[PDB]
């Protein structure tokens, strides 16, 4: 799996690939990797597809929580420390997740909190996880500035899935794109890497590697 | 070690070889593996010495309080107690038991448990790593309703081999004889069962 | 050991290897060549367990100046890279193979184009535009994918492995004191100093 | 460190009226990493093809090895080998390292030049001959391979047919395998001339 | 695999399944496990299909040479030494399970080798996967003083067994017949009593399904 | 985790046109050792049911146990416990494949293989399986252990599928059985030649048939092999 | 465990056990709470009854809960200092998980949810 | 050491059509090279058309099945009869299934039915609960072997519309209850062929708003 | 068991 | 596997159990155990079938050798070419064997060599995994000097209690006589010996 | 997590933590804080094993904030190191023991002296003019030995904590993208912001 | 390896 | 592994 | 560890 978040002048841009492997059988190519968790939150899935998709969907359910007892939505820190503290108290138990949850609030503005099972939380401005994070970083440090349009962001964020879907047996199928504003998130789109790869390698003249 | 028991016309004998092992070094050389847990229900006991003791003296303690309550248990009752706690601590214990007992109404009876904790009753039992030597010779000689002359030669004769070929056997040859009449304690000494 | 890329571009291969010799938790050295010129238009760069990577280049080298000495004619990149495949390849099913992974960049006389082959320790040969081994790949090949033409000039090459050298010091756990930079074309070997 | 599924890789072989089509990808990877989407699996010794997946390494060895053997065969011989002298000889080759083997899953193809017969013949590492009228597949996606030859497949093809048949089996099969992909090789092979065609492929 | 040898008044006969496996996936739905030694001495072999097929071949071939220098038709018991000695020597790393069965000067004869170099001798025998299922029906139905035609059929019937009843073993049923004083006769596809039925479907593709980047010729010529 | 100790060897099974038919040798072993020879290893539950038990003894003992209380239960403020409300066949098995299960999933199996044959109130034929994790399936022939390699081709020879239980009679089913366990008997070396077998028919009811011997044997062509290839003497 | 319901219902529909509560609130010194423009002030009775006190060591009246939020009280001193401590170890707590000290609103909220939790709880006042 | 789990073979298929869904599977059950049953079902109706099938380790699909059904029975207890749609289903699935995350269901399951749109509807898990809505799915033994066949002729994948230089892709379309049928049965009988676990029957449960049909097709029994 |  | 070897006024008799099983599977229900390795010098099999077969095989073209050049071994030598065998070869082979031979100077004469390959000349010999249960037995019955139907009946009687205890030996009872008179095979079938 | 170091001045104690957070083959984050404030005059710097370090530094921070408000007092930092080794000498013989390591830099107002206390994971205490915590002492221990005097400035322990920061940059294998320095005293704790 |  |  |  391939999952990038990072933060720029215009929000937040959350790019994913679609791929579930059970070791060499390439199980599906459409799989959901980004939760929605409300309409300023988002949730990323690398490793364990159950126990991502369990724990996020249940981090859902304390996100609501909390709007109905606080009358107020839930900060993205208190949001990623939810799901931190849950993982931290199955510490050594086995759970496997690398995760990033997206999201804007009033307080913080656009913020991005890794969080993976063995219990990190960090903040920073870029993230890449999942067995193909270096081919996506590879791509996206080498292009990233602060001052990138919306429309040259979200090319940067899909182009580094595509980098990555290529290279990483173990992702692919399609780019799943968001972008994250002051008022919510917006979804850009599902792009299979079967007509997006000759549709890049054409216009862009890159992937000079393969067979044209 | 070697214990059988054998049902015969007038009740039951059990017998037993007297050495306890560590290794090859025999640790005790006049064991008594013969063992009471109610006037007329005695038990063999092959396998851990610790583990056989500890199950013997639950079992003497229930039948006590058995006894107290609902007087004479029998010798069924008896393996069924030793049963239970050889099947229910399976995986702690290593003891193989030989329940033999005289009621007046169904006379000698004989149960063995083996390590499982599984219940057999029969004419004649055998166990302990010495047995293996004396199926063949048991088999041929055992008949039913022998005498008690004829049942203390047959334990005899069969401990004798069973101790002869087996490292694990040794010492003297202890017999309990079990009828109406009581209880007698029986002893054989080196000298006189070699030479058989 | 660690850091070998290879690119080749239009009218030469450019071969960076890192400089950092570790040993436990102390660098003993930062300016090391990973790398033995075979003949005068082919260099061969080298990482793998201690050891066996200067043993190996060693006896490759050896080799092929012999050959040059014999019929006084340089083997073509190709030939030599096919030379160094099979020696591995008898190599793994030894009783202790070498544990050596190399980078073949030569310029080829003959046909006036330049020639980049990327051999592993088990004798996996494949000619490359760009190529890397051990983790650096991990991040290289996917920037190389975008980034490289296949007409690009020296220059351009150069540029584009600074561009890689940048992203290995910024995401690789473990400091590689710098790469040193080779030039192989139809003029020969020659060392970039300031790097 | 299993070496069959380190560098990944399939060969498929199928038979048609008169015709026989080998197809192999062009993935070579280290595991996870891909390196080359350049690696052809499929040689040919005069009009007899070898597809052959497993270790890399000793894909280009027994390449150079049959090279060799089949160079003096024909000095020696004056005539080129038939698909089934040359099956033989792959079998005997295999198991002279039968406590050391290669890490491969030959696949023969061809038409004998002098029966006109079309011939496939598949391989395991220690030699074993797998002889089939219908269709061979190999690689780490055999299983899948396996599937859609068997569902796709019917006797007597024409070879502008047998291309269609040969070519979706191999797709829809390495789609379903992290390992396998990045571009594939389709030779249709008839009496006395040969096509070869490179299709276009998710590059995934 | 399954394989079973039967004896007669005045012969042998083996048989086997045509199923060759890799894991649980069936690699050939029609491969031979019947082996020629000699024109008249059969093996059936079971275990590594590779194993079974190079160790028939090399006591063939040496047996072939052997008879060349006695001047001689070759024994049973000559196969079977030389195949046991063989197999003793590698202490069972050449997984070859055989019935070596056939007719020579000497009478009729019928044996099974294991990989470690042990020989049985027996009226009826049976090797593989499938064997316990094929000894159930030779157990039920093996009687003294077979006809040909019994023993065909009773072979026949315990490879069925296997074929029916062992996930290892299915597909046809090879048989060879070797009787005293006649040529041995090899049955290929005896019994085919799995015959895949129509398809409901023909997935013949139109022209042009398949997308292409490159054509060319290939040189095949000097 | 247990180990088994004392073990019983196959029970094997079959449907014919009018009820089931269960067999099981008589033997306890203790590993190589054939230590017990007079161990009953089909249990009747009621006169409609069958329970054929093979692996651990003592396990075997305790589900003989569970079984006898259960008929003692069903008993309880039950005016119709030998009529309307009678255990049926399915009761008896679906209660072991519960425990079974159970205790697999507590990591402390009841290390068996249980076959439970009956008729059923409505006269259906019931034969299910039931081992030591919880797996359960039903066919016309049915077999533990060695039964399972050697007696089901042989039994399955007879009923192959389900339109062949109404052409298979009594006679042709129970001979198909006594003929399994002579093979058995061959083949199996922790068997014996004394066993046990079991009619319950929807007519006739419950038949227990004990102390049954394998006979017919074949033994005489065993004069004539001399030594493993060679020898002539 | 001591099990009494203690606060239960009267035939009028009044728990006296909390109204009873309330008288000795009523007891208690006078607190008063005046918040104005950009200030919340806390004023607090001390009764005259008591010289020779040491009012350096003596418990304050007005306790701060965090470093943004006081708690004045009238009533059972005793009774006060439970409260005190649960609702300083609730400010901890929720600085910990949420990253962010209480609301005054929250902190009220979590002190008054005590507070009712020992009017239908078994064994306590 | 005592092992919990056992892999009881066969495999299982659901397509998804317009105003309809199957959920198709083997009728064999085996255990190493022995099989067990010809006839043992393991596609089950478990009531408001919702069909499931827990296919790998028989005990543990058994209990997953026989759980589920129990959990449809108190949603209408507990929610006034209220009909559990494929969806709220599919979820219920999950937590069942990773309710045992840490000594998981060995078995991989797949529902059909109709959404709330009374559109074609197929749901597949892994076994600790992981799931995603699909036209098509197979699972199982020989999942590897039909899952790239479906692709190919259900999402029509790799084929492209002839004449178009392989720019225009073959469109997608529902297909008839009659098209997917022939699809299930050519899928069975090619895993039959090539996997040593599958063969014996086929059985399938088709669902439409009219309820819950069956259909039953013999498959080669070696 | 999937991952991603 | 249950084999005997017991010398007797007139020569030797070898006794042998016809069960070769892999598990608790009977590969072969009527293997011949008994193996001529000289005119009357016969060995018993037990352990690995391949390496029993291949010790043998080797001993008679050693002592088909011997034959040629100084005639007819003795007993003693044909031991000891088995002995040379198992013990220069101990860490490769499961082979414990016995050899029995009738010579016309020494007449019946029994050798064990048990795994380690030590040789033990013994008045009769048993060995296999039945032998365990008939020590017992074997040693309370033999008696030095037996005739030919004495000797039968000990083998038969032996051999009958070997099978019925170990699941590892059964089938029919094959036996060999040694004596002047010449080599006479033996059959013992099931319904016969079972039931004495 | 890998660097940590503290050296105690006349009238301070300071403490340099290294930014780089490293998972697998990918530095995520080059500007991480590896320190809590326990008290206005009492930090903490922590090392070890992912998750644990995090969450045993903010417990202890919650649980000295707690005595904080309860006694309207400040813990000395002495009080402060006694109550976190209890904390880890309690934890190394639990189910899942906390695999943290910290240094506890303090200024005692009471005693106006700075205070710099090292604890290992197990419950190890020491109070030291210099501390370092896993394979940077190795280094930097020696070098303190030569050149650390008890009577030093503050300004005089930042070139000598330079010093140290040089020669790891030099000698150790791994990135550690440099340190956070922050000064506890008199006046509390305050960050460097150019290091 | 192929069996058999 | 056939033993005797 | 006394046995007997
Ligand atoms: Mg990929
Ligand atoms: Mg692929
Ligand atoms: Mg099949
Ligand atoms: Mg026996
Ligand atoms: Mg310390």
């Amino acid at each position: 799996t391939t999952t990038l978040a990072f933060r720029f002048q215009g929000g937040i841009i959350v790019a994913v690939d679609s791929r579930a492997t059970a070791g060499n059988w390439v199980a599906s190519q459409t799989v959901k990797k980004v939760i929605e968790i409300n309409p300023f939150l988002l949730g990323t899935m690398a490793g364990g597809a159950a126990d991502c998709q369990f724990w996020e969907t249940w981090l859902g359910s304390q996100c609501r929580l909390h709007e109905l007892r606080e009358k107020e939505r839930i900060s993205v820190a208190a949001a990623s420390k939810i799901l931190s503290n849950l993982v931290y108290q199955y510490k050594g138990a086995g759970l496997s997740m690398g995760t990033m949850i997206c999201g804007y609030t009033r307080k913080e503005g656009p913020t991005i909190y890794y969080v993976d099972s063995d219990g990190t939380r960090l903040k920073g401005d870029i993230f890449c996880v999942g067995s193909g994070q270096t081919f996506a970083y590879g791509v996206l440090d080498s292009n990233y500035k602060w001052d990138l349009s919306v429309e040259d962001a979200l090319y940067l964020g899909k182009r580094s899935i595509l980098a990555a879907a290529h290279r990483d047996a173990y992702s692919g199928g399609s780019v799943n794109l968001y972008h994250v504003t002051e008022d919510g998130w917006i979804y850009h789109g599902n792009h299979d890497v079967g007509e997006l790869f000759w549709k890049v390698k054409e216009e862009e003249g890159s992937f000079n590697n393969v067979i044209g | 070690t070697s214990i059988m028991a054998v049902t015969f016309k007038d009740g039951v004998i059990l017998g037993a070889d007297s050495r306890t092992t560590t290794g090859a070094y025999i640790a005790n050389r006049v064991t008594d593996k013969l063992t009471r847990v109610h006037d007329k229900i005695w038990c063999c006991r092959s396998g851990s010495a610790a583990d056989t003791q500890a199950i013997a003296d639950i079992v003497q303690y229930h039948l006590e309080l058995y006894t107290s309550q609902y007087g004479t248990p029998s010798t069924e009752t008896a393996a069924s107690v030793f049963k239970e706690l050889c099947y229910e601590n399976k995986d702690n214990l290593t003891a193989g038991i030989i329940v033999a007992g005289y009621d007046d109404k169904n006379k000698g009876e004989v149960y063995t448990i083996p390590l499982g904790g599984s219940v057999h009753k029969l004419p004649y039992a055998i166990a302990g790593s010495g047995s293996t030597f004396i199926y063949g010779y048991c088999d041929k000689n055992f008949r039913e309703n022998m005498s008690k002359e004829e049942t203390v030669d047959f334990i005899k004769h069969s401990l004798s081999q069973a101790i002869k070929w087996d490292g694990s056997s040794g010492g003297v040859i202890r017999m309990v004889v079990l009828t109406a009449a009581g209880v007698e304690r029986l002893i054989f000494y080196p000298d006189e069962y070699e030479q058989l | 050991m660690d850091i070998i890329l290879g690119i080749r571009v239009q009218d030469s291969v450019i071969l960076a290897s890192s400089k950092a010799v570790t040993r436990g938790i102390s660098v003993l050295k930062d300016s090391d060549d990973k790398t033995r010129q075979l003949s005068p238009h082919t260099l061969m760069s080298f990482a793998g367990e201690a050891g066996d990577t200067v043993q190996f280049a060693e006896y490759i080298q050896a080799n092929i100046q012999l050959y040059s000495i014999r019929e006084d004619y340089e083997l073509s990149p190709q030939a030599v890279s096919s030379f160094v495949r099979q020696e591995l390849a008898k190599s793994i099913r030894s009783r202790r193979p070498y544990q050596v992974n190399v980078l073949i960049g030569g310029y080829d006389k003959k046909k006036n184009k330049p020639e980049l082959y990327q051999i592993d320790y088990l004798g996996t040969k494949v000619e490359l535009p760009y190529g890397a081994h051990g983790y650096s790949g991990f991040y290289t090949f996917s920037l190389l994918d975008h980034h490289y033409r296949p007409d690009m000039t020296t220059e351009e090459g150069l540029d584009l492995l600074k561009l890689c050298v940048q992203e290995l010091e910024k995401r690789m756990p473990m400091d590689f004191k710098g790469v040193i930079v080779k030039i192989v074309d139809k003029d020969g070997i020659r060392q970039v100093d300031d790097f | 460190s299993d070496p069959s599924s380190i560098n990944g890789g399939i060969v498929v072989a199928m038979t048609g009226k008169d015709c026989v089509a080998i197809a192999c990808d062009l993935r070579l990877g280290s595991q996870s990493l891909g390196v080359s989407n350049k690696f052809e699996k499929i040689f040919h010794y005069g009009h007899v093809f070898l597809g052959i997946t497993g270790l890399a390494t000793d894909v280009t060895t027994l390449n150079e090895m049959f090279r060799y053997k089949t160079n003096l065969y024909k000095l020696k011989e004056e005539r080129a080998i038939e698909p089934e002298t040359f099956t033989q000889l792959v079998s005997s080759s295999l198991y002279e390292r039968r406590f050391g083997p290669y890490f491969v899953g030959p696949v023969v193809a061809g038409i004998n030049s002098k029966s006109g017969k079309p011939f496939i013949a598949g391989f395991d590492l220690i030699g074993c001959i797998d002889e089939a009228k219908d269709f061979i597949v190999s690689g780490t996606a055999s299983d899948q391979l396996f599937g859609m030859c068997e569902s796709l497949y019917e006797p007597n093809l024409e070879p502008e047919d047998l291309f269609e048949t040969i070519s979706q089996a191999l797709l829809n099969a390495a789609d379903r395998d992290a390992l396998s992909g990045w571009g594939a090789v389709v030779y249709i092979i008839k009496k006395d001339e040969v096509v070869k065609r490179y299709l276009k492929m998710r590059q995934d | 695999t399954t394989i079973v040898g039967v004896k007669f008044n005045n012969g042998v006969v083996i048989a086997a399944d045509t199923r060759s496996t890799q894991g649980p996936i069936v690699a050939d739905k029609n491969c031979a496990k019947l082996h020629r030694i000699s024109p008249k001495i059969w093996c059936a072999g079971a275990g590594t299909a590779a194993d079974t097929e190079a160790v028939t071949q090399l006591i063939g071939s040496n047996i072939e040479l052997h008879s060349l220098y006695t001047s001689r038709e070759p024994r049973v018991v000559s196969a079977l030494q030389m195949l046991k000695q063989h197999l003793f020597k590698y202490q069972g790393h050449i997984g070859a399970y055989l019935i070596v069965a056939g007719v020579d000067p000497t009478g009729s004869h019928l044996f099974s080798i294991h990989a470690h170099g042990s020989t049985d001798v027996g009226y009826y025998l049976s090797l593989g996967s499938g064997s316990l299922a094929a000894m159930a029906v030779l157990e039920s139905h093996w009687k003294q003083d077979l006809t040909k035609e019994e023993a065909i059929k009773l072979a026949s019937d315990a490879i069925q067994a296997g074929i029916w009843n062992d996930l290892g073993s299915g597909s046809n049923v090879d048989v060879c017949v070797m009787e005293i004083g006649k040529d041995a006769e090899y049955l290929r596809n005896y019994l085919t009593p799995n015959v895949r039925e129509e398809k409901q479907k023909s997935y013949k593709f139109p022209r042009g399904t398949t997308a292409v980047l490159k054509e060319s010729i290939v040189n095949i010529c000097d | 985790t247990q180990q088994p100790i004392v073990t019983g060897t196959s029970v094997i099974s079959m449907k014919y046109d009018n009820g089931v038919i269960i067999a099981a040798d008589n033997l306890g072993s203790y590993g190589s050792l054939l230590r017990f020879n007079g161990v009953e290893r089909l249990i009747p539950v009621g006169d409609n049911t069958v329970v054929g038990i093979s692996g651990d003894i003592s396990d075997m003992q305790h589900i003989e146990r569970l079984l006898k209380d259960l008929v003692t239960e069903n008993a309880y403020d039950n005016p119709l416990a030998d009529a309307e409300e009678a255990l049926e066949p399915s009761y008896i098995f679906e209660y072991l494949a519960t425990v079974m299960y159970q205790r697999r999933s507590k990591m402390n199996p009841l290390w068996n293989a249980i076959i439970v044959a009956g008729v059923q109130s409505n006269g259906d034929q019931f034969l299910r399986y039931v081992n030591l994790l919880g797996v359960t399936y039903s066919s016309p022939t049915l077999a533990t252990g060695f039964g399972a390699h050697m007696a089901n081709p042989l039994l399955r020879k007879v009923v192959d599928r389900e339109s062949d239980i109404p052409k298979t009679t009594v006679q042709v089913a129970e001979e198909a059985i006594v003929n399994a366990m002579r093979v058995l008997y061959y083949r199996d070396a922790r068997s014996s030649r004394n066993f046990s077998l079991a009619i319950i028919d929807k007519n006739t009811g419950l038949t227990f048939k004990k102390n049954l011997q394998v006979e017919n044997m074949k033994w005489d062509f065993a004069k004539d092999i001399k030594g493993y290839g060679t020898q002539k003497i | 465990g001591y099990d009494r319901a203690l606060s239960i219902f009267s035939p009028d529909g009044h728990i006296f056990q909390v109204e009873y509560a309330l008288e000795a609130v009523k007891r208690g010194t006078c607190a008063v709470g005046v918040k104005g423009k950009n200030c919340v002030v806390l004023g607090c009775e001390r009764r005259s009854t008591l010289k020779l006190q040491d009012t350096r060591i003596t418990p304050s009246k007005v306790s701060k809960i965090d470093s943004h939020v006081v708690l004045s009280f009238s009533g059972l001193n005793a009774d006060s200092r439970i409260l005190i401590e649960k609702a300083r170890v609730e400010a901890q707590s929720h600085r910990l998980t949420l990253e962010d000290p209480v609301t005054v609103e929250y902190l009220t909220r979590y002190v008054a949810g005590v507070q009712q939790r020992y009017t239908q709880s078994g064994g306590v006042r | 050491q005592f092992n919990p789990y056992g892999d009881n073979g066969g495999t299982i298929l659901g397509i998804a059509g317009e105003d309809f869904a199957v959920l198709a599977g083997d009728t064999r059950n085996i255990t190493d090279y022995s099989i067990n049953s010809r006839y043992e079902p393991k596609v089950f109706d478990c009531g408001d058309n919702i069909v499931m099938s827990a296919n790998g380790f028989a005990a543990d699909g058994d209990a997953l099945v026989k759980r589920f059904k129990n959990s449809v029975k108190w949603y209408h207890f507990d929610h006034n009869d209220k009909k559990l749609s494929i969806n709220s289903a599919a979820r219920n699935i999950q937590h069942l299934l990773y309710g045992k995350r840490f000594f998981p269901y060995y078995v991989h399951t797949i529902i059909a039915g109709l959404d709330e749109d009374g559109k074609g509807a197929v749901y597949s898990f892994d076994p600790v609960g992981s799931y995603e809505r699909e036209q098509c799915r197979a699972g199982g033994a020989a999942a590897s072997l039909i899952m790239p066949f479906l692709d190919n002729q259900v999402n029509f994948k790799n084929q492209y519309e002839p004449g178009t230089n392989g720019k225009v892709k073959k469109p997608l379309k529902y297909l008839s209850v009659e098209e997917v049928i022939k699809l299930v049965r050519d899928s069975f009988t090619s895993a039959t062929e090539r996997h040593i676990q599958v063969g014996d029957g086929l059985e399938i449960l088709i669902v439409t708003k009219d309820g819950v049909r069956k259909e039953f097709y013999e498959l080669k029994r070696d | 068991f999937l991952w991603x």
